[PDB]
């Protein structure tokens, strides 16, 4: 399983952000709003292939969560679809980026602004977000935003859709890597 | 589902489908409620889950 693939909790479906690790412990990052209140994660709708359990969740304010793999056999590719990821980097205005999600697949665009504040309402406000002109739709949450072999962010939310165009905000992946002391591979 | 706090300028993108009266499956409640608003209150909830 790799970045962009579907992941199922007891509540719904999101997308796997990036596979990461610390020592010999493997985890995967995804959106905090997906990890919030979720315990177990599965690789399929039938909930027959277990992935692991939530080890951390940060939302709102930030929007990242981490799941510890408990499935010992499933391949954990350090890629996004077939795309190899070899490092993480900071987004910059004008940067060409690509997102992959379980609903819409792969879409590209550019970073249009940094440190954006997104209010999802009801007190769910996230700060320091990367703004882009990349579309996304329900199910795409937590999927990776990358640039070439560089990991950039995790899909959080936004507006519009892929048919008519949209605006998507992403959580900087560097912040999550640092919080959890994990790294991409 | 109650769409009074709508519209909202942004929605998170998790998938938990709802079926609208237009026979379209809406990916999540935020997505659904914004469409209700955009329809000027004409769209209604048919049932939870995919259409």
């Amino acid at each position: 399983i790799s970045g962009g693939d579907a992941i199922y909790s007891s509540t719904g479906r999101c997308s796997l952000g990036f596979n990461v690790r610390s020592g010999s412990t493997y985890y995967f990052l995804t959106a905090g709003h997906c990890t919030d209140g979720a315990t177990t994660w599965w690789a399929n709708s039938a909930r027959t292939t277990v992935l692991g359990t939530t080890s951390g969740s940060s939302f709102p304010n930030n929007d990242y969560g981490i799941v510890r793999y408990t499935n010992t056999t499933i391949p954990k590719d350090g890629t996004v679809g077939g795309q190899d990821i070899t490092s993480a980097a900071n987004a910059t205005v004008g940067m060409a980026v690509t997102r992959r999600g379980s609903t819409t697949g792969t879409h590209s665009g550019s970073v249009t602004a940094l440190n954006a504040t997104v209010n999802y309402g009801g007190g769910d406000v996230v700060y320091g977000m990367i703004r882009t002109n990349v579309c996304a739709e329900p199910g795409d949450s937590g999927g990776p935003l990358y640039s070439g072999t560089r990991a950039i962010g995790l899909t959080s939310g936004g507006s519009g859709n892929c048919s008519s165009g949209g605006t998507t905000f992403f959580q900087p992946v560097t912040e999550a890597l640092s919080a959890y002391g994990v790294s991409v591979y | 589902v109650d769409c009074s706090e709508y519209p909202k300028p942004a929605c998170t993108w998790e998938y938990r489908p709802l079926c609208g009266s237009d026979n379209k499956t809406y990916g999540n409640k935020c997505n659904f409620c914004n469409a209700v608003v955009e329809s000027n209150g004409t769209l209604t909830l048919s049932h939870f889950g995919k259409c």
